[PDB]
């Protein structure tokens, strides 16, 4: 009873019986999620409103003890854990108002349906087609009409509901001591009195900031190399001092250049490292490929898969009429019973995403003996970043060769390596511009800077200023472009594509700095080393136990991001941009129009 | 004596002496001269049935911790907090038995183990039982060491 004791054996009861409960509930979602049926849908969710009434009548019980009476850290961070009233302090009605705002946006997003000009009656959805349309056709015509619909029909029904959604949400946050919403948001990087490795909320848009100056040497080089490169598939359509029109890049949104592949190679006969069939001639099956990740994995120092997982796992999509949404996952039922969700073919895509997700699932095992509360990563960005590591340095031809799927005699050159640098660079430096700009835009948006009949202008300078990219046709008041992002009309936090991609390179250098390696960071691999695994198992082993700030720098010794590791990963392709650029003109001008001429 | 329950898995480490957990602190606990002999195994097949088997319970709320070889049954609800409880659970008044909530699809360190253990004493008694002897045909006519 020393004010802290109903603080340490309120949550004694409380971490048992949630440990319990979420697992039923649990098991109920795998199950529906690997056998679709009429009854599993209630079979799961009553286990799953028994959970949720369950935590929020236990959120309303913590209130009862304050939270500067605490004097240890982990109880204290538990308990503010769950002491968030979340939603709910809001007035009852504007509450179901509020649900149903959500849910119709998701709907009117879910279910669009765009229709020819030239033929009205049958017509496109937006994931069947759609995204074929914009990323596989050539004619600027299609592309165009196929761009600027989307954002026609589903940009002009968005507007008047988000209008509504973002005084909601900033009602909501501002009766928690928030002063708008986009601060509930940074609220995920905020570590308070630890003494030193405290991390403001603010701090984390002035490192944004200020880690996107350096970065522009690179992506300008970039941008001019792609620009260069389309003005070859549609001549004279772009200027050699503008920006690119948003119709071209690859997608509906502009988010991945990665579709760009087939019209910038550096050299087009060369063909990269592919183990395709040399795999389906050694008769490989869904067994062998992840005994050869779970191999891989144990190689570096971690343990085995714990023998409950290759009996419960659904590795292979089940042969009969068994519907399954095969959308590979890892699922940490709890109780240490971790399985696996995915419908693998025989393709090293598939080969690479085993690794990637058994990362996921080496994550899960380590830090499974803290309390319930603490189990997830340090933030919403350590889970990928951790994950992907494992895939990018699977990847590398070394790692290829030494496992019986290479020839032995393959000789990798130059050419080669740039061409799997482009093809890298184009994904990952490719989406910081937008991910940074988007993000930025919203966080300005909800603290109220930009007056709400300046959103699409706003927005448009933004993409011209930014990432470099311009509307192709004008666009008044009536529209809301942002709305049309998956991540933006479902209530998405999109930071974590940006601290992520960060996280990656500096774990990638950590890590193998200590493997003993010595050439370019592209070819670095973590296998057969023991000091590499012990580095990284004495943070995986943490979970939220730790402020992320210590969780970094027992990894790598810095207490925030930095990006020189992602420049020195990518230094060999920059060298080549600055020769392949002697004659054009790097950057742009924020004046050229495509229609103002 | 020879006493037997049921555990979780990673909780053998605890029947042992002098050691500390909520299970061997108040559910089971042996001196520190112990002289039994502790056995130990997996009952995963035979104990657990899927939907959970509610009927093992696990006291987790205690005074103090216990005695060696001491036995406490009791269901008195707990009161952690200043204001005395009348018996009536809620706020700072907890019910002191739980269940281990088992099932086959559990990694190992959560199934149910069964746990016996042996322990001797020597009051006075001279003869209360010896061991097993050995074995063997015994050889006639001839000088041998008997
Ligand atoms: C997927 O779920 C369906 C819906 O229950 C299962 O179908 C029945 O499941 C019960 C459960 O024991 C069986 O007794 C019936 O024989 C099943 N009937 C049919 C027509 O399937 C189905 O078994 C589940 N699939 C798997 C692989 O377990
Ligand atoms: C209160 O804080 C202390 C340390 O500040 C925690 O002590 C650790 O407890 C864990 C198990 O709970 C042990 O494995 C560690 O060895 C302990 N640390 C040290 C330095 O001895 C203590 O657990 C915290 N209280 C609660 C209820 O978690
Ligand atoms: C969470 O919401 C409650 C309202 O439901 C806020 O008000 C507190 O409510 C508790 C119990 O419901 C009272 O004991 C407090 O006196 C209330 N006022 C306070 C704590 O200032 C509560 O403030 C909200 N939580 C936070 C962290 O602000
Ligand atoms: C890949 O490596 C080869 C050999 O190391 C490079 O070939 C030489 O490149 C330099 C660069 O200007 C030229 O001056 C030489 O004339 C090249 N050698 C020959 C025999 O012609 C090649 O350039 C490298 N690839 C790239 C893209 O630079
Ligand atoms: C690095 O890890 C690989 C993966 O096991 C080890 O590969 C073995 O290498 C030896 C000799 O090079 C071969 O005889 C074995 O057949 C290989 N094993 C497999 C499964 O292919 C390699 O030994 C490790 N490196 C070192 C220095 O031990
Ligand atoms: C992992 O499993 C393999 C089975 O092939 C076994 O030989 C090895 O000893 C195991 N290692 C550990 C650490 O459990």
């Amino acid at each position: 009873s020393t004010i802290e004791e109903q603080a340490k054996t309120f949550l004694d009861k409380f971490n048992h019986e949630a440990e319990d409960l979420f697992y039923q509930s649990s098991l109920a979602s795998w199950n529906y999620n690997t056998n679709i049926t009429e009854e599993n849908v209630q079979n799961m969710n009553n286990a799953g409103d028994k959970w949720s009434a369950f935590l929020k009548e236990q959120s309303t019980l913590a209130q009862m003890y304050p939270l500067q009476e605490i004097q240890n850290l982990t109880v204290k961070l538990q308990l503010q854990a769950l002491q968030q009233n979340g939603s709910s302090v809001l007035s009852e009605d504007k509450s179901k108002r509020l649900n149903t705002i959500l849910n119709t946006m998701s709907t009117i997003y879910s279910t669009g349906k765009v229709c020819n000009p030239d033929n009205p009656q049958e017509c496109l959805l937006l994931e069947p087609g759609l995204n074929e349309i914009m990323a596989n056709s050539l004619d600027y015509n299609e592309r165009l009409w196929a761009w600027e619909s989307w954002r026609s029909e589903v940009g002009k029904q968005l507007r008047p509901l988000y209008e509504e959604y973002v005084v909601l949400k900033n009602e909501m946050a501002r009766a928690n001591h928030y002063e708008d919403y986009g601060d509930y948001w940074r609220g995920d990087y905020e570590v308070n009195g630890v003494d030193g490795y405290d991390y403001s909320r603010g701090q984390l848009i002035e490192d944004v900031e200020h880690t996107f100056e350096e970065i522009k040497p690179l992506y300008e080089h970039l941008h001019a190399y792609v620009r260069a490169k389309l003005m070859n598939a549609y001549p004279s359509y772009i200027s050699p001092i503008g920006c690119l029109p948003a119709h071209l890049l690859g997608d509906m949104w502009g988010r991945f250049w990665t579709n760009l592949y087939s019209l910038t190679v550096p050299f087009g006969q060369k063909p990269n490292i592919d183990v395709t069939d040399a795999m389906v001639d050694q008769a490989w099956d869904a067994q062998r490929i992840f005994k050869e990740a779970e191999k891989f994995f144990v190689s570096v120092g971690l343990p085995n898969m714990t023998q409950g997982f290759w009996e419960n796992s659904m590795l292979t999509d089940p042969g009969n009429v068994q519907k399954a949404v095969c959308h590979p996952t890892a699922w940490d039922l709890g109780k240490g019973d971790f399985r696996i969700l995915m419908c693998t073919k025989v393709t090293m895509d598939d080969f690479l995403t085993a690794h990637h997700e058994m990362g996921h699932i080496q994550y899960d095992m380590a830090y499974a003996a803290q309390p319930f509360l603490l189990r997830n990563g340090a933030n919403e960005g350590f889970h990928e970043a951790v994950g992907e590591i494992m895939s990018l340095s699977a990847a590398t031809p070394k790692h290829l060769k030494s496992i019986g799927l290479l020839s032995p005699d393959f000789q990798e050159d130059n050419e080669t390596e740039i061409n799997f640098l482009l093809k890298q660079a184009l994904t990952i430096v490719g989406t910081l511009p937008f991910t940074y700009m988007l993000e930025k835009w919203r966080w300005m948006v909800f603290k109220g800077e930009i007056p709400k009949d300046q959103w699409m202008k706003k927005w448009w300078e933004m993409k011209r200023e930014i990432v470099g990219v311009v509307e192709p046709v004008p666009h008044d008041e009536t529209y809301c472009d942002p709305a049309s992002l998956f991540h933006v009309s479902n209530d998405y936090s999109f930071i974590r594509y940006y601290t992520r991609t960060l996280y990656q390179f500096q774990f990638q250098e950590a890590l193998c700095q200590a493997a003993k390696h010595e050439g370019p960071l592209h070819k670095c691999d973590i296998s057969n080393s023991t000091e590499a695994g012990q580095k990284l198992f004495n943070m995986l082993r943490l979970g939220k136990s730790e402020p992320w700030t210590l969780a970094l720098e027992n990894v790598v010794g810095a207490k925030n991001m930095n990006v020189r590791p992602l420049l020195n990963y990518f230094e060999p392709l920059f060298t080549w941009l600055k020769d392949q650029n002697k004659n054009s003109f790097v950057g742009w001008s924020t004046d050229w129009s495509p229609y103002a001429d | 004596y020879a006493d037997s329950f049921v555990i979780r898995g990673n909780e053998v480490r605890q029947i042992a002496p002098g050691q500390t957990g909520n299970i061997a602190d108040y559910n089971y606990k042996l001196p520190d001269d112990f002289t039994g002999c502790v056995i130990a195994w997996n009952s995963n097949k035979l104990d657990s049935k899927v939907s959970g088997n509610y009927n093992y319970l696990y006291r987790l709320f205690r005074k103090s911790n216990l005695k060696p070889f001491e036995r406490d049954i009791s269901t008195e609800i707990y009161q952690a907090g200043n204001k005395p409880c009348n018996g009536v659970a809620g706020f700072n008044c907890y019910f002191p038995l739980r269940s281990y909530g088992f099932r086959p699809t559990y990694g190992v360190g959560h199934q149910p183990y069964r746990v016996v253990v042996l322990s001797f004493e020597l009051l006075h008694a001279p003869a209360t039982v010896c061991g097993p002897k050995k074995s063997t045909n015994l050889v006639k006519n001839k000088c041998v060491n008997f």
